[PDB]
């Protein structure tokens, strides 16, 4: 929910205050948006192993999570090593408008994307369609006229 | 070093589920340092301008951050926190009105509240709409002048009685234990410790 | 991981899904990359088999039958078969990278197995002579240059084995293929060779009828060799002004290697390319699509186009809903006209007039980790406290600057731009004096336009969310949130219009960070006609004119780039100072080792040459060919070298015992020459896909080992004799 002047403030100055000292690096950067989500990216040197520079960044974080938020903490930090490119992009259409793109992408999580994880090889899949959820559109004029 | 540090990494998680909510909700830091202190750097004022809670204020949020910038400070310790607002308050005072402790508690978190700020004009949208832009709202206190008058409710007499009726309200350090002589002289000081290797 | 393989497992695992899909759902896939990984690699792999027979011609054309051939044809991939053991032992892999190594290696493995083979050709013809004997007194004459030759070649890939950064993982991968196997060969020429011209070979006796069109090679190269004995005693008594040519060809390469322009790596064509779109900030989804639309509607009718996928609302660096990111798919190359890096223009110039927001098509990047596009990477970063609004006020001046350079090409900003904000002030004494309690004020506003998730329901066999959200059509206008009421005291209802007052700033939306500074993320592709380095030094050329305090960093591709140029003066110097060191302990002199180390700048003199009449740069690939024509040209030195300088102390003069060991070796240095020569030509020609690596690792030793060859079978008599002659 909270604009990124606030993460920039509260999360991402915590984390980077950390990296300067992981052995190995290059240079690490960081970025925030209105998505209400952050991300810091360390570029280590080419030829350190992957998973003991890894092991070195979840020793940092856990000195920092008595300082962030709770919300932060509610949700997690993941720390994952990836490829920040595409392998490929699998999709899902109908050609008759037969089911509408909700469905489509309630069909897409319900089946197809988790059994695709189970590739070895696959790092992550991102899913740009949600399942579906029950939505209450509530009338504030109305809550008003009842004293809700 | 690391290959060992990733051992006791292993174990304590395996017995969070047996500590007690208070130190999960402040975690438990696992760092191999060194026990010695390379160097101390310090600050002081030779004109008595800045008291050291001044001092201390400019340590933390400025001087200490950047030194662990440089590769190889393992920790920095500041013996001088930040500034904050400190309520003292009387309960002698308190107790001529029927209030409590906890009641001048959720006074303040009435008071100096966050407010979620949102957009205008999110995705699940209307037809034809032009323009998303956001929006926020200050819901927080900033000077001493708003915290004195957070009004509190009597239960004697059901009267209106602001904060600094019952309590003293000041800009103080956050944390008062410990202190810095450099000559004689108040200060205050960071002791840097080097990383391992 | 693997790329073509986990491709392959995920298109099997979407086949057995066909079957549980309902009617009305199809499955696809329209973007793929390793359709391009495999593609390439057989390329590679046919073009060293290519490579192997036109070896294997010219082999033919010299010895003038098949038994002897097949001598040296063999220890080539018994030589590549034992890399391939050494390559699993030390974690390495298959690649193009090694396999261009080993396409550069075929030229070279021959050649240790090559003056074996012709010099028993000699002695069976000259004396008359059984092989077996002939091949004894043959090995007592040639073992010294090979094990020569090998040392001096196995040794100057080592150096540059140990550099640093992305170019010194590329070098090894060159480093590992190409000495071992040499390494390999080195004992298969003195192990096997021998074991198979003592049995397999019966004595060749004069052809009385000898016809052919084989039979005008050898009587020609009679005459050449005759002819080159007549030119080359014509310019050791003009020696001193021969000398003078030399420090002008030295001239030229000393400013040619140091003016030419340089780059990384050359940017190939894959079969597609990325359009990146980028709204103002308030533009909502709505406007995004119709500018998504416009897009799509320029590519309907273009025949080259297999795909476009579109997703709106994300994209590389920040998401909103002004972004988008387009993945748009050629044909393969056979139908294609029009390639792709004239398809991007035609999107940058149909998109710059009508679609209301910054739509820039990029090529893919060369290394596929290091970046998203190919192009530089700018990190205009503030190093002493001025602030956000300096910094953003800071970069339309570097934006100024560069949309007027002729170096450039559409530099522009990775990120969202600045926006309007609403902020509203809530009025507290006046809250109080109409008894409105201040948390009923402060919940209507929190739970007013963003969602709460509640708790879960179970749909049909699954949990999901139940989410509320007030409804659309009172969240758009500001004019929705001030109508929004609060109870008072008095028993009425109070509009939040009376108690706030809403004013608009201007504040950034996205807060980068660079090396825990605030930082901009700026991007750029060089012009046309204009290389990367050439781009990259005209931009911190325009930084230093900036407000003092903004600093500037390179990352990604750009700080791989400028490790790569600074260490080549490093890596050539060790690479020159070692076999000039190896030479010395061999040749037992220092003198020797000297007229070596003058025919090292005669190759290098070829390899600029050979770029400027066709355009390319100086890359990573150029500087794999100047180490590669340092130890090839030493070794048609050395074969000259050492053999004049043994005639000598039996019994000769300086003068008449280069010209007997010049004339004695020509056959062997013209055969390994043009071996190698030959055996890059399909490097230098190749035309489908993946062309372009190719054309940069092959055009720089070409002609420098035709401009070592014809230069050197002239020039080491003339340093031989100048050299030994001073005293
Ligand atoms: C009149 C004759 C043939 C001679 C061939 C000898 C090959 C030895 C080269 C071994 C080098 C391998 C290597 O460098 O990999 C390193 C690991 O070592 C290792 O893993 C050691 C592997 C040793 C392999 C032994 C090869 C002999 C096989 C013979 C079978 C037939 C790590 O390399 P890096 O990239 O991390 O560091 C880059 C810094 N240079």
């Amino acid at each position: 929910g909270a604009t990124a002047k606030t993460i920039n403030d509260s999360v991402v100055t915590l984390i980077e205050r950390e990296l300067s000292g992981v052995k190995n690096l290059l240079y690490y950067s960081a970025t925030t948006d209105t998505s209400g989500t952050a991300e810091i990216t360390a570029t280590f040197k080419p030829g350190t192993d992957v998973e003991m520079a890894q092991v070195d960044v979840q020793n940092k974080i856990k000195a920092v999570e008595a300082r962030l938020p709770q919300v932060v903490r509610q949700q997690g930090l993941q720390v994952e090593a990836s490829s920040s490119g595409f392998l490929m992009l699998v999709g899902i259409n109908s050609p008759n408008n037969q089911y509408s793109e909700v469905d489509l992408s309630d069909y897409l999580v319900r089946n197809v994307v988790e059994e695709l994880k189970r590739v070895e090889g696959v790092g992550k899949v991102q899913s740009f369609g949600a399942e579906k959820a029950m939505r209450i559109w509530v009338d504030p004029n109305k809550l008003v006229s009842y004293g809700l | 070093v690391e290959m060992a540090q990733v051992d006791v990494q292993n174990k304590i998680k395996a017995v969070e589920a047996r500590l007690p909510q208070v130190v999960r909700q402040q975690g438990l830091q696992v760092e191999a340092s060194s026990s010695g202190f390379l160097m101390l750097v310090g600050i002081n004022s030779p004109n008595n301008q800045y008291s050291e809670v001044d001092l201390s204020d400019y340590l933390v949020r400025n001087v200490v951050e950047e030194l662990k910038r440089v590769e190889g400070v393992g920790k920095v310790q500041s013996f001088g926190a930040e500034k904050a607002m400190r309520i003292w308050v009387d309960p002698n005072k308190l107790v001529s009105y029927g209030l409590s402790i906890s009641d001048v508690n959720n006074a303040i978190r009435e008071n100096n509240v966050e407010i979620a700020p949102g957009r205008l004009g999110d995705l699940p949208a209307e037809k034809g709409q032009l323009i998303t832009i956001p929006l926020s709202a200050q819901g927080q206190l900033s000077s001493l002048e708003q915290f004195k008058n957070i009004s509190l409710k009597s239960k004697t007499n059901g009267s209106v009685i602001k904060l600094s009726d019952v309590a003293n309200v000041e800009i103080g350090s956050q944390a008062y234990n410990f202190a810095i002589l450099e000559n004689g002289k108040p200060a205050t000081a960071a002791a840097i410790q080097l990383s391992p290797g | 991981a693997n790329a073509v393989k986990t491709a392959e497992g995920v298109r099997a695992k979407i086949e057995e899904l066909k079957l549980n899909l309902p009617e009305g759902m199809e499955f696809s896939i329209p973007y793929d990359t390793a359709p391009f990984v495999k593609i390439s690699i057989e390329k590679v792999i046919h073009t060293l088999l290519e490579a192997m027979v036109l070896v294997f011609i010219v082999m033919y054309l010299f010895l003038h039958n098949v038994r002897y051939t097949l001598i040296p044809a063999i220890v080539a991939p018994i030589a590549l078969l034992g890399t391939f053991t050494v390559m699993l032992l030390a974690g390495f892999s298959i690649n193009v990278l090694t396999m261009f190594g080993m396409v550069l290696a075929i030229g070279i493995i021959v050649d240790d197995a090559i003056v074996v083979v012709e010099n028993v050709e000699r002695i069976m013809a000259t004396e008359g002579l059984s092989p077996k004997d002939a091949t004894s007194k043959a090995m007592k004459e040639i073992t010294s240059p090979i094990i020569g030759i090998t040392l001096v070649l196995a040794a100057v890939f080592l150096p540059m084995a140990f550099a640093s950064g992305s170019v010194g993982v590329i070098y090894k991968q060159f480093t590992l293929t190409m000495s071992v196997s040499i390494l390999f060969s080195a004992l298969l020429a003195l192990i096997l060779t021998p074991a198979l011209c003592a049995t397999i070979l019966k004595p060749i006796d004069g052809h009385h009828q000898k016809k052919g069109f084989f039979a005008w090679f050898d009587r020609s190269f009679d005459k050449v060799t005759k002819k080159y004995e007549l030119m080359l005693l014509k310019i050791i008594k003009h020696t001193v002004p021969m000398m003078v040519i030399f420090l002008v060809i030295t001239g030229i390469t000393f400013a040619g290697m140091k003016y030419w322009p340089t780059a990384f790596m050359p940017e190939e064509d894959q079969g597609w390319f990325m359009t990146s779109f980028q709204l103002p900030s308030d533009a909502t989804a709505e406007r995004t699509r119709n500018v998504v639309n416009q897009f799509e509607n320029n590519l309907k009718d273009n025949p080259d186009v297999k795909s476009n996928t579109a997703i709106l609302g994300w994209g590389f660096s920040g998401a909103g809903q002004n972004v988008a990111v387009a993945f748009t798919t050629l044909k393969d190359f056979k139908e294609r006209t029009s390639s792709a890096s004239k398809m991007t223009s035609d999107v940058n110039s149909s998109m710059a007039n009508s679609t209301e927001g910054e739509t820039m098509a990029v090529l893919p990047p060369a290394i596929d980790e290091l970046g998203t596009f190919s192009g530089f990477s700018l990190r205009l970063q503030d190093r002493a406290n001025l602030g956000m609004p300096a910094l953003l006020a800071a970069q339309d001046e570097l934006m100024a600057m560069a949309a007027k350079n002729k170096k450039f090409y559409m530099v522009w900003n990775e990120g969202l731009p600045q926006g309007d904000n609403i902020s509203l002030k809530i009025d507290r004494e006046k809250l109080s004096a109409l008894g409105v309690k201040f948390s009923d004020v402060s919940d209507i506003i929190s739970t007013s336009m963003g969602s709460m998730y509640i708790n879960d329901f179970p749909n049909q066999g699954r949990m999901q969310q139940v989410i509320v959200q007030v409804e659309a059509k009172s969240r758009m206008q500001l004019k929705d949130i001030l109508n929004l009421k609060v109870m008072g005291s008095s028993g009425q209802l109070v509009s939040l219009s009376e108690v706030v007052t809403p004013q608009w700033n201007k504040a950034p939306q996205q807060y980068n960070r660079y090396n825990g500074r605030p930082s901009l993320s700026i991007a750029g592709i060089p012009n046309f006609d204009t290389s990367s380095g050439e781009a990259m030094r005209e931009m911190e050329q325009l930084i230093a004119k900036l407000p003092k305090g903004i600093g500037y960093e390179w990352t990604g591709i750009s700080l791989q780039e400028k490790q790569s140029e600074s260490q080549m003066a490093f890596l050539l110097g060790l690479s020159m100072l070692v076999v000039f060191l190896v030479l010395a302990a061999l040749y037992e002199s220092w003198a020797i080792p000297l007229s070596v180390m003058l025919v090292v700048p005669l190759g290098i003199f070829g390899a600029i040459i050979a770029i400027m009449s066709r355009g390319l740069m100086n890359d990573v690939f150029f500087k794999i060919g100047l180490i590669t024509i340092i130890g090839l040209s030493a070794k048609n030195a050395i074969l000259i070298v050492e053999f004049a300088k043994m005639l000598k102390e039996e019994g000769m003069s300086l003068i008449e015992a280069t010209v007997a060991a010049a004339k004695l070796r020509l056959r062997p240095i013209l055969m390994t020459s043009l071996a190698f020569t030959c055996g890059v030509i399909p490097l230098v020609i190749a035309t489908g896909a993946s062309s372009e690596t190719q054309h940069a690792l092959g055009t720089g030793v070409f002609g420098g080992m035709i401009s070592a060859t014809i230069l050197a079978i002239f020039f080491v008599p003339v340093f031989f004799i100048f050299i030994l002659g001073a005293v």
